C-alpha cells in the first residue's frame, strides 16, 4: 500500500509538472498570437500611413 | 514501530520532493516537526553560489534593524513586553505547528520604517540636545 | 518504485523542457507570421489605393 | 512608539529567526532554478516516516493548491547519523553519555 | 480525436457524468413508455448520421428523466475520443442542428442544465462554427447565467468558471463578452476578491479570461474604469496567490491593462500606481524569486512601467498645481523637494510666497473645520509633511511662515487626533524649533 501510494504520488506529481508545463505553454501561445495580432495591426498601419 | 535505548542508535535516509511553490510551507512544516536532517547537497557549492542569497542578505538587515529595535528598547528601558508573548509561540511551535505566514517582505518593510522612526528619533534627541544648549544663554540675565 | 519514481521525474522535467520549447517555437512562428501578414497587407493596400485611383 | 514596538519587537525578532532559518535551510538544500524547485534527501528515522507523511499531506491541504507532497526512501553508503530517543528523565544520562 | 476538448475534467464536472452514466442508461425504458421513437431507443443502446436524429429526439422529447440522458449522452460524444471528431465533424459540415442542439439546453434541473452547457461548449469549441449570435443568445439564459452567478455550489461555480474562460478562447467570441460583461463579470470579481483542486480553477482559469479580454485594449479600457476597486483587488492577489500560475496570470493582466495601447493609459496606469501604493509591492516582488521567465519578464516590464511615478515626481510643475489644487494624495510628487532642489527653488519664488501661499491655504483649511474627515486627515496629514519639507528647505520659508502666523498655527495644532497627522506635525515643529534655535 505504502510504496504502492508512493509510485501513484510520484505518478500524480509527473502529471502535475506536465500539466502545469502545458498551461504555460497554452498561456503563452494565446499571448503570442494576441502580440502577432497587434503587430500585424500596428505594421498594417504603418504601411498604410506609408502609401496613403 | 518506534524504538527505545537498547543499541547502536536508529536513523534512516530519506528524498523528499517537494514543489516548487509550496516549498516555504514545506520548510516551515518540516522545521516545527524539526525531524529531519536535509544533507548539504547543495551546500557542495560556496556560500556566494547559495540560491536563497539574496534572501539571506535581507533576512541580516531585518536583522540588523531588529538588533538596532533591541538596542534603542535597552536605551530607553522598555520592559520588551512581547518576551512573554515569544514563550508562547515557541510552545505554539513545539505544540501545534502554527503556519510561518508570507507576509516577511511586510516585515521587512516595517522594519525599514522602524528604522526610519529610529533615525527621527535620533535626530529629536539632538535637538533636544541642541535646546538644552539654548537653555543655558537663557540663564543670562542682568 | 522509489527508482520509478525518480525516472518520472527526469520523464516530467524533460516533458516540461519540450513544452517551454514548443511555446518558444509557436512564438517564434507567430512573430514571422505576423511579419509575412504584414507584408500583404501592405501589398494589398497598395493594389486597393492603385485601383481607387484607377477607377478615379 | 518604544512601547508599541516592544509590544511585538520579540514576536517579530522570533518570527526573523525562524524565516532566516528556513532561508538557510533551503540553502542548503538541493534546488533548481528551471527545474521545480525544493527536491533534495536528507535524513530521518524510519518510525517518523508516518508522522512526516501525514503532516505533509495537512500541509498541502492547507496550501493553496493541490500539489503532492512526499519522500522517498533510497540506499546510500554514505554513513548515516544517529539519534538518541531522550525521555524526559533520560536526556541527561545520554547527554553525559555522548559527551 | 476532435478540434479540443473541456478544460474542466475534475470535481462535480466529472462526478455529475459519473453518476449520469449508468443510473437508468441505454434508455431501455422508452422500450415501455412508448414516449420516445425507435431510432431514438437504437441510438441510446448503440453509443452505450446518427447526429441529426439523436438531436431531434432529444428536443421533441418532454420526459426529464429522458432529458437528462440524452444530455449526458451528448456531453459523452462531445468528450469522446472515438466520436468527438465525429461529432465535430457533424457541427462543422451541417451547423444547422447546433442552433437547435443549444435551445434544447439550458432547461432541468441543475446537474441537467450543466451537463447541457458543457456539452453546448464542446460543440462551440470547434475551429468552424464559431456563430457569435448563436453564443452571445447561448449567454443570455436566465439559468446558465444564474448558476455562473451564484457560488453557493463551489463545484458548480468552478464548473461554469472554466467554461466560460474555454469559451473565452475565439477572439470574435471574445469581443463579445466584454459588451455583455456586467451580467457575470463583477461574480467572478467578487470570486477574485474573496481570495483542493476546485480552487486552483476558480483562481488560475478564471484570471485567464481577464488575460484573455484584456487583449481588447479598447475593452480593457473600458472595463478598467468602471472595477478599480477589483483593479486594486487584482494588484493585491497578484502577489497574495501561493502558486506560481496565479501570479503569472496576474502580472500578465496587470501588465496588459497598464500598457499604452489603452486610453490614457500613460494617466490611468500613474492614477492607479499612487492610489493604491504600488511602488513597494512592486519592489518586493522583485526582490523575491520568480519561478517563471514569463513572470521574470513580466516583473522586469512592470520596474520599467515604474519609472511613471519618477516622471511624475520630477514634474514640479505638476506638484505646484496639485498644492494649488484642493487636494493632495501625497503621490511621489508630494516628495519632489526631496526628489530634486528643483521643487525648492520654484517654491522660493516671489520671496517665498509660492511656498507661503500653500502654507496659508493649509492653515485656512486646519482653520475651516473639516480636517476632522478621514479623508481631510490625510490631506492634512500630507500638508503637513509639506510644510515639515519646506521649513528643511530654506530658513526663508521658516521665517515667512513665522511672520504670516502659519508656523505659530501648526506649533498650537501640533497636538493633532490622528496619529499619523500628530507625528507630522511634531517633525513640522521640530524642523521650525531646529532653524529657530539655530
Amino acid at each position: 500500500l505504502t510504496p504502492n501510494q508512493v509510485n501513484d504520488e510520484l505518478n500524480k506529481m509527473q502529471a502535475f509538472i506536465r500539466k502545469e508545463a502545458e498551461e504555460k505553454a497554452k498561456e503563452i501561445q494565446l499571448k503570442a498570437d494576441q502580440e502577432y495580432e497587434i503587430e500585424k495591426t500596428n505594421i498594417v498601419r504603418n504601411e498604410t500611413n506609408n502609401i496613403d | 514501530k518506534e524504538e527505545a535505548i537498547f543499541r547502536s542508535a536508529e536513523m534512516a535516509l530519506v528524498q523528499f520532493y517537494i514543489p516548487q511553490e509550496i516549498s516555504r510551507d514545506s520548510a516551515y512544516t518540516l522545521g516545527q516537526l524539526g525531524l529531519v536532517q536535509f544533507r548539504d547537497l547543495n551546500s557542495k557549492v560556496r556560500a556566494f553560489q547559495r540560491t536563497f542569497v539574496n534572501e539571506i542578505r535581507r533576512l541580516d538587515n531585518v536583522e540588523r534593524q531588529y538588533r538596532y529595535f533591541y538596542s534603542l528598547l535597552k536605551k530607553h528601558d522598555i520592559k520588551l513586553y512581547e518576551g512573554d508573548t515569544d514563550k508562547y509561540l515557541d510552545g505554539s511551535g513545539e505544540l501545534y505547528v502554527p503556519p510561518s505566514g508570507s507576509v516577511i517582505d511586510d516585515y521587512v518593510r516595517n522594519a525599514s520604517y522602524l528604522e526610519e522612526r529610529l533615525i527621527q528619533m535620533e535626530d529629536a534627541t539632538d535637538q533636544i540636545e541642541v535646546q538644552k544648549n539654548d537653555l543655558e544663554q537663557y540663564r543670562f540675565i542682568l | 518504485s522509489q527508482k520509478n519514481g525518480i525516472a518520472t521525474l527526469l520523464q516530467a522535467e524533460k516533458e516540461a523542457h519540450e513544452i517551454v520549447s514548443k511555446a518558444r517555437k509557436y512564438r517564434q512562428d507567430k512573430l514571422k507570421q505576423a511579419k509575412t501578414d504584414a507584408a500583404k497587407e501592405i501589398d494589398s493596400y497598395k493594389i486597393q489605393k492603385d485601383k481607387e485611383l484607377k477607377e478615379f | 512608539e518604544l512601547y508599541a514596538i516592544a509590544k511585538e519587537l520579540d514576536s517579530w525578532f522570533q518570527d526573523v529567526t525562524r524565516e532566516k532559518a528556513i532561508f538557510e535551510i533551503l540553502n542548503k538544500s538541493n534546488y533548481d532554478t528551471n527545474r521545480k524547485i525544493l527536491i533534495a534527501e536528507g535524513w530521518i528515522p524510519r518510525d517518523e516516516l508516518a508522522t512526516l507523511q501525514a503532516r505533509l499531506g495537512e500541509m498541502i491541504a492547507r496550501l493553496g493548491i493541490d500539489v503532492p507532497s512526499i519522500i522517498q526512501v533510497l540506499d546510500t553508503n554514505h554513513t548515516p547519523p544517529t539519534f538518541h530517543r531522550t525521555n524526559k528523565f533520560t536526556a541527561g544520562f545520554q547527554s553525559i553519555c555522548d559527551c | 480525436m476532435g478540434a479540443t476538448k473541456i478544460l474542466m475534467d475534475s470535481t462535480h464536472f466529472n462526478e455529475i457524468r459519473s453518476i449520469i452514466r449508468s443510473r437508468s442508461v441505454a434508455w431501455d425504458a422508452l422500450a415501455r413508455s412508448e414516449e420516445l421513437s425507435e431510432i431514438d431507443a437504437s441510438t441510446a443502446k448503440a453509443l452505450e448520421k446518427t447526429l441529426i436524429p439523436l438531436i431531434h429526439l432529444l428536443s421533441t422529447s418532454d420526459n426529464e428523466d429522458c432529458k437528462k440522458s440524452v444530455q449526458n449522452l451528448i456531453a459523452e460524444l462531445l468528450s469522446s475520443d472515438k466520436y468527438g471528431d465525429d461529432t465535430v465533424k457533424f457541427f462543422q459540415e451541417d451547423p444547422k442542428q447546433l442552433e437547435q442542439l443549444f435551445d434544447v439546453s439550458l432547461k432541468g434541473d441543475f446537474q441537467t442544465v450543466l451537463i447541457s452547457g458543457f456539452n453546448v461548449v464542446s460543440l462551440l469549441v470547434q475551429n468552424g462554427l464559431h456563430n457569435v449570435k448563436l453564443v452571445e443568445k447561448l449567454l443570455k439564459n436566465n439559468n446558465l447565467i444564474n448558476i455562473l452567478q451564484n457560488i453557493e455550489q463551489m463545484d458548480t461555480c468552478y464548473v461554469c468558471i472554466r467554461l466560460l474562460q474555454e469559451l473565452a478562447v475565439i477572439p470574435e467570441y471574445r469581443d463579445v463578452i466584454w459588451l455583455h460583461e456586467k451580467k457575470f463579470m463583477p461574480t467572478l470579481f467578487k470570486i477574485l476578491q474573496r481570495a483542493n483542486h476546485l480552487g486552483i480553477q476558480l483562481q488560475y482559469h478564471s484570471l485567464l479570461l481577464i488575460w484573455l479580454l484584456t487583449f481588447n485594449p479598447v475593452f480593457a479600457n473600458e472595463l478598467v474604469q468602471k472595477y478599480l476597486s477589483d483593479f486594486l483587488d487584482l494588484l493585491k492577489l497578484v502577489k497574495i496567490t501561493i502558486k506560481e500560475k496565479v501570479s503569472r496570470l496576474c502580472i500578465s493582466i496587470i501588465l496588459q491593462c497598464c500598457s499604452t495601447r489603452v486610453k490614457q493609459h500613460k494617466k490611468v496606469i500613474k492614477q492607479l500606481l499612487l492610489l493604491g501604493n504600488a511602488l513597494p509591492t512592486v519592489q518586493s516582488l522583485s526582490e523575491r524569486k520568480y519561478s517563471d521567465e514569463e513572470l521574470r519578464q513580466d516583473i522586469s516590464n512592470l520596474k520599467e512601467i515604474l519609472e511613471n511615478e519618477y516622471q511624475e515626481l520630477t514634474s514640479f510643475d505638476e506638484y505646484v498645481a496639485e498644492l494649488d489644487s484642493k487636494l493632495l494624495c501625497w503621490s511621489p510628487p508630494h516628495v519632489d523637494n526631496g526628489f530634486w532642489s528643483d521643487n525648492i527653488d520654484e517654491f522660493k519664488k516671489d520671496n517665498y510666497k509660492i511656498f507661503r501661499q500653500l502654507i496659508e491655504l493649509l492653515q485656512a483649511k486646519v482653520r475651516n473645520g473639516d480636517v476632522n474627515a478621514k479623508q481631510e486627515k490625510i490631506i492634512i496629514q500630507v500638508a503637513l509633511n509639506d510644510i515639515t519639507h519646506v521649513v528643511e528647505l530654506l530658513p526663508e520659508s521658516i521665517d515667512v511662515l513665522d511672520k504670516t502666523g502659519g508656523k505659530a498655527d501648526i506649533m498650537e495644532l501640533l497636538n493633532h487626533s490622528d496619529s499619523r497627522v500628530k507625528y507630522e506635525a511634531l517633525k513640522a515643529t521640530q524642523a521650525i524649533i531646529g532653524y529657530t534655535f539655530k
